[PDB]
């Protein structure tokens, strides 16, 4: 297909193709033929500016990948995303220009990994768990709305603990928002009162510069305290992401093994 | 012996050997062979020695 | 394989790198001697 900056352009696009069966013979297919998958599955071809996942035929956005401008990679889907590459193996150089030593420090696991789309990172503080305020189950979890779309999407899940909780989330951010008074909304749902309320929530919202400020006309009740880290712009390397395995393999597994070759 | 040979064929390869109204011809990789032939030798006398 | 040694190293995020630039040269007769250029920098 030819490359257009919009899916509107696909949908009268003059969409060669072809088949390949099985046994790796082809024949190409006829305009009509060829159209009937375009008009079932248009909305999966990449665009000039926006990288999109194929997916099974069939006969609520793609999958989609984003190579963002600070250089971290990330894969998209409605309100989720998810990292794909990490940038610590071209920040360690520094910290092997002084040795092994360093190569194992607590610092170097503390590398910052440049935050992934638009968004902005705020903590989250969760108020001691007690049985009149929050029932005799003391499951909890965060729920996002208003981005992407109205209904609202879990992003995070826990145990209400008898000390606070602090968690810290990035928040993505729409292009363009749905609501012009509240650009995110975030609520937290228990056992007592599972039901959200419409401003019973953190409302948050963002002018034209990069700062970020919390609706007041929003109740934090539920939290013991809400603040937005706007001088943050990136968050600690993961050791529960995708490259988890190679971190976990780095800065434990190799000195274990490399120790217990060493013992015998 | 071998990596002063192998360098030499290099250098004497990236010449150009076709001329008229066709020009170069020369090897540009030449001298990549020529490295990756002396270092594979180089695993063999180690080995030998 | 530079250009007239054309190398010149630099440390870049405290890691040695090389700049070299090749220079490929095509020349044939068409009497007239014609000359085709590709300078080629190297990271």
């Amino acid at each position: 297909y030819n490359q257009q900056d919009t899916l509107d352009s696909y949908k009268n696009a003059s969409m060669q193709g072809l088949y390949i069966f099985a046994d790796m013979a082809s024949k190409d297919m006829t305009p009509e033929q060829s159209n009937v998958y375009r008009d079932n599955s248009y909305q999966q071809f990449d665009t000039n500016n926006v990288r999109r996942v194929n997916n099974r035929y069939a006969e609520d956005n793609a999958l989609t990948l984003h190579h963002n401008e600070n250089g971290a990679q990330y894969m998209q889907w409605q309100s989720y995303r998810t990292r794909l590459n990490t940038l610590f193996a071209r920040q360690l150089v520094a910290r092997a220009t002084t040795g092994i030593d360093t190569i194992l420090s607590m610092e170097t696991q503390n590398i910052q990994e440049p935050q992934l789309g638009k968004g902005f990172y705020a903590t989250f503080v969760i108020p001691p768990y007690n049985l009149s305020t929050h029932g005799d189950e003391r499951w909890f979890k965060l729920y996002i709305k208003h981005v992407v779309d109205n209904n609202s999407h879990i992003i995070y899940s826990g145990q209400l603990t008898d000390t606070n909780i602090n968690i810290t989330l990035f928040i993505p951010l729409d292009d363009v928002p749905l609501n012009q008074d509240y650009h995110a909304k975030v609520y937290m749902t228990f056992k007592k009162s599972p039901s959200d309320g419409t401003w019973w929530g953190p409302h948050f919202v963002r002018d034209d510069k990069g700062i970020v400020t919390i609706n007041p006309k929003s109740i934090l009740t539920h939290f013991e305290s809400v603040n937005v880290l706007n001088n943050i712009s990136s968050e600690p390397m993961d050791f529960s992401g995708a490259n988890s395995l190679y971190f976990w393999e780095l800065f434990y597994y190799t000195p274990m093994l490399v120790a217990q070759r060493l013992l015998h | 012996a071998v990596q002063a040979s192998r360098l030499a064929g290099a250098a004497a390869d990236l010449v150009p050997n076709i001329f008229g109204f066709a020009g170069g011809g020369s090897r540009w990789g030449a001298i990549a062979e020529a490295t990756g032939y002396v270092m594979e030798f180089s695993a063999n006398v180690m080995n030998t020695e | 394989n530079p250009y007239k040694s054309t190398i010149r190293p630099v440390i870049y995020k405290s890691r040695l790198y090389l700049l070299w630039l090749e220079q490929k040269e095509i020349t044939w007769q068409t009497y007239q001697t014609e000359t085709d250029y590709r300078y080629e920098l190297k990271l």
